[PDB]
């Protein structure tokens, strides 16, 4: 919690969910790892502390 | 009595204007598009298509 106020850096909210639209699928498939990372990972800031 | 212009000026030849594709405009977009196939060309720039 002290360097919480020190460090300059706060989490861009949306690096992840801005990229992986560069690259893409067919949607006749029925896996996706894009939304396989937006399942596995949950940013929330409760990651941050 | 000058003006200066940033683009090439040629005087046209005939009064009833019609299409043609020999002009430094058309030929600068010609350029830009043939970096752009050179670039697609190479699947290294962009590996996810």
């Amino acid at each position: 919690v002290l360097l919480q106020r020190i460090s300059p850096l706060q989490i861009d909210p949306t690096i992840i969910s801005n990229t992986m639209s560069t690259v893409s699928e067919s949607t006749t498939q029925t896996l996706s790892p894009a939304s396989s990372i937006l399942g596995k990972l949950r940013p929330s800031n409760s990651d941050f502390s | 009595e000058v003006l200066l212009l940033p683009i090439d000026h040629q005087p046209a030849n005939v009064t009833t204007p019609t299409l043609d594709f020999t002009n430094e405009l058309t030929n600068w977009r010609a350029r830009v598009c043939e970096l752009m196939k050179n670039l697609v060309d190479n699947q290294r720039y962009q590996p996810g298509w």
